[PDB]
């Protein structure tokens, strides 16, 4: 009503001619902004308890410094999430249910779930294991041997550390790296532009301002200018709406995706192949990131292949 | 079936559609009282008043209207129903997955470790009862990543190697089993020199006693 | 200008109501506690943290607990994992556990005839 006809009872009154359209686009609008709490409730809060990290990060040689809370800040996040959010009429906007502390609280639990119980915290009550041993556990689940792991433990924790030191290197210097978040806010940011400069349409109309109709014209003659101008701003609206549903539509499939990587991925080792990274899935990481979700996949990728000689049976 | 019968929202998710639908259709029935700027929504009263040039213009708002009407009834619906197909498709993929085999997806077929599910059928819908494990009661045991023996590094098979303070086992991970550490459960890798946190003790030949 | 919103719990529980002025300040509106979402009118705030029944926006959540209460929404029990170099944890024993999962298939087969 406020869009169409701002302050004007003239106006209103026309308005009530054409039904209930204003009522159902309220409540297409509602329901959106309802389902955007359940899409980051159903990828963030999978975790029953909320876990805390312990005062002594001994973890055999492998550093999470990176992707653990820094809580030197105030916002209580990690190096790689500052990082991640530094680079990203009628009118109005509503606050989501959680707030991006709240967010964050949910990706630290999850992290200190896996760090200190590994997958066991995903499918019951949290078990602790060695943090060298859960990641034998993992090349196990791979097809390769435990003692590959344990006898290069130095090595695969020092190529673990340098990795992951890239990754904050190269998002702090790739403008792309964002891409899919950036073009999220950025549709919607020219949806609103659009249909608030729709308000300036004559639309057939003397003028595309209300109060300059009616401070000219007579009731008779002001109602013909009025409805030309309700037309054009009622299908301007039942457009926005209709793009709107359409967009969310494809966002609750990425949300599902994203939930389904939480629990696949992060809550357990995958053996979907290119489900969970290039290589063979070893465990996984979440960061969090606005109206979205990051995730750092660790995999083992075979190097350095010999040529031999091979037969079926002896 | 307590729980069901005790729930007054444990079905929400199939009454949602139901509601959902019947509301869409009234409100496009409603939509039949609306004038438009007519001088009725009924077009027999506009017929029995007014002859055919200004019929023509009154019918004329209200074919727009009721067209206008429509057209957003139809958009709704077809959003609507690739809803439905998503959840349909979710639903089949889950029929073969979860009931017609047993899932290594976690939380794909219910919270813990799949065993089963059974279906049950629903008003426009379906429902599934997944059978799943879940660990309990567990205990703090000491651990090691492998067990020194004769200057060999001894790794599990199967399993892993605790203590309970005085003796080592060697169970399996998942459920609280200790069997005595044998050639017979565990594998040698290299010398001791090499692991980080290997520890000292026995491994049972079974041959020596008999030999 | 804004919208106002009206909290409550059922009907069938009782007839006591909050109502939330979404993006004013309290001190235009004419138990008054001001969130992010808005002033909200007939809930009283509390320091407590329980789960969230009525979602308000910023963390707040509205429930009746007899009058109806505002609060920061709990994100469940905080527990501490035993992190440890040197111990694992083992189950014991096991229960077995079966849940419900409700899916939709199909709609109502409308035709109308233009
Ligand atoms: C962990 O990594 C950070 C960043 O490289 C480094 O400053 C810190 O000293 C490392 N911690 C340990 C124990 O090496
Ligand atoms: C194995 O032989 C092939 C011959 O087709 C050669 O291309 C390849 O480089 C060889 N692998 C190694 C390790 O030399
Ligand atoms: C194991 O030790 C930890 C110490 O952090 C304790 O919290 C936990 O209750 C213990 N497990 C058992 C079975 O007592
Ligand atoms: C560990 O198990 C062995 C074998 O049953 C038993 O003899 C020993 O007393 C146990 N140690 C403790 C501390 O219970
Ligand atoms: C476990 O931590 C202790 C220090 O608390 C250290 O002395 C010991 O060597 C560590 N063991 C392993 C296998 O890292
Ligand atoms: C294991 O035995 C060797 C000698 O065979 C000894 O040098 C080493 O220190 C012992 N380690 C432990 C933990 O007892
Ligand atoms: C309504 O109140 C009655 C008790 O008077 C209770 O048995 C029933 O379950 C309530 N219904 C709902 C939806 O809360
Ligand atoms: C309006 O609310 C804000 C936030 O609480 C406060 O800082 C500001 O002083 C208030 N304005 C008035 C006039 O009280
Ligand atoms: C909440 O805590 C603040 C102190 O931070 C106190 O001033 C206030 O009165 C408390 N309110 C309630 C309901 O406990
Ligand atoms: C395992 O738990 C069940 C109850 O869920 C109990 O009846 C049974 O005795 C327990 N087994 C052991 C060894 O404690």
């Amino acid at each position: 009503t406020m869009y169409i006809c701002g302050d004007s009872t003239e106006c209103s009154n026309l308005l009530l001619q054409y039904g209930s359209f204003c009522t159902q686009l309220n409540r297409a609008l509602t329901g959106i902004a309802v389902e955007q709490d359940k899409n980051t409730q159903e990828v963030f809060a999978q975790v029953k308890q909320i876990y805390k990290t312990p005062p002594i990060k001994d973890f055999g040689g492998f550093n999470f410094s990176q992707i653990l809370p820094d809580p030197s800040k105030p916002s209580k996040r990690s190096p790689i999430e500052d990082l991640l959010f530094n680079k990203v009429n009628g009118l109005t906007v509503l606050p989501p249910l959680l707030t991006d502390e709240m967010i964050a609280q949910y990706t630290s639990a999850l992290l200190a779930g896996t760090i200190c119980s590994g997958w066991t915290f995903g499918a019951g009550p949290a078990l602790q294991i060695p943090f060298p041993m859960q990641m034998a556990y993992r090349f196990n689940g791979i097809g390769v041997t435990q003692n590959v792991l344990y006898e290069n433990q130095k090595l695969i924790a020092n190529q673990f550390n340098s990795a992951i030191g890239k990754i904050q290197d190269s998002l702090s210097s790739t403008p792309s790296a964002l891409g899919k978040l950036q073009n999220v806010v950025n549709q919607n940011a020219q949806a609103l532009n659009t249909l608030v400069k729709q308000l300036s349409s004559n639309f057939g109309a003397i003028s595309s301002v209300l109060n300059d109709i009616l401070s000219r014209l007579d009731k008779p003659e002001a109602e013909v200018q009025i409805d030309r101008l309700i037309t054009g701003r009622l299908q301007s609206l039942q457009t926005y709406v209709t793009q709107q549903l359409i967009r969310a539509a494809e966002i609750r499939a990425s949300a599902n995706l994203a939930a389904t990587k939480m629990s696949e991925c992060v809550l357990g080792q995958s053996k979907r192949v290119d489900f969970c990274g290039k290589g063979y899935h070893l465990m996984s990481f979440p960061q969090s990131a606005p109206h979205g979700v990051v995730f750092l996949h660790v995999t083992y990728v075979p190097a350095q292949e010999k040529n031999f000689t091979t037969a079926p049976a002896i | 079936q307590d729980s069901l019968s005790s729930t007054p929202s444990a079905l929400g998710k199939l009454q949602n559609v139901v509601n959902q639908n019947a509301q869409a259709l009234n409100t496009l029935v409603k939509q039949l009282s609306s004038n438009f700027g007519a001088i009725s929504s009924v077009l027999n009263d506009i017929l029995s008043r007014l002859d055919k040039p200004e019929a023509e213009v009154q019918i004329d708002r209200l074919i727009t209207g009721r067209l206008q009407s429509l057209q957003t009834y139809v958009t709704q619906q077809l959003i609507r129903a690739a809803e439905i197909r998503a959840s349909a498709n979710l639903a089949a993929t889950k029929m073969s997955e979860c009931v017609l085999g047993q899932s290594k997806r976690v939380d794909f077929c219910g919270k813990g470790y799949h065993l089963m599910s059974f279906p049950q059928s629903a008003p426009h819908g379906v429902v599934f009862l997944h059978v799943t494990y879940v660990p309990a009661q567990e205990k703090n045991f000491t651990t090691a990543p492998a067990i020194c023996h004769d200057g060999k590094a001894h790794f599990p098979r199967e399993g892993v190697f605790v203590s309970n303070g005085t003796h080592w086992f060697v169970t399996q991970r998942n459920f609280y089993e200790p069997q005595i550490i044998t050639t017979d459960n565990t594998f040698v890798s290299g010398n001791c020199d090499v692991v980080i946190g290997i520890v000292n003790n026995t491994v049972y030949d079974p041959l020596q006693p008999e030999l | 200008f804004g919208g106002v919103s009206v909290i409550t719990p059922g009907t069938n529980t009782s007839n006591q109501v909050a109502v939330l002025y979404q993006g004013v300040n309290c001190t235009e509106v004419p138990n008054v506690f001001q969130t992010r979402a808005g002033c909200l009118i007939g809930a009283e705030h509390v320091n407590n943290s329980y789960e969230c029944d009525i979602p308000i926006g910023a963390g707040i959540c509205a429930s009746y607990q007899q009058s109806i209460i505002a609060y920061t929404m709990s994100l469940g029990a905080e527990n501490s994992v035993a992190c440890s170099n040197n111990s694992i944890a083992i189950p014991t024993n096991f229960t077995i556990s079966v849940t419900t999962e409700i899916l939709p298939v199909s709609m109502t087969k409308t035709s109308v005839d233009c």
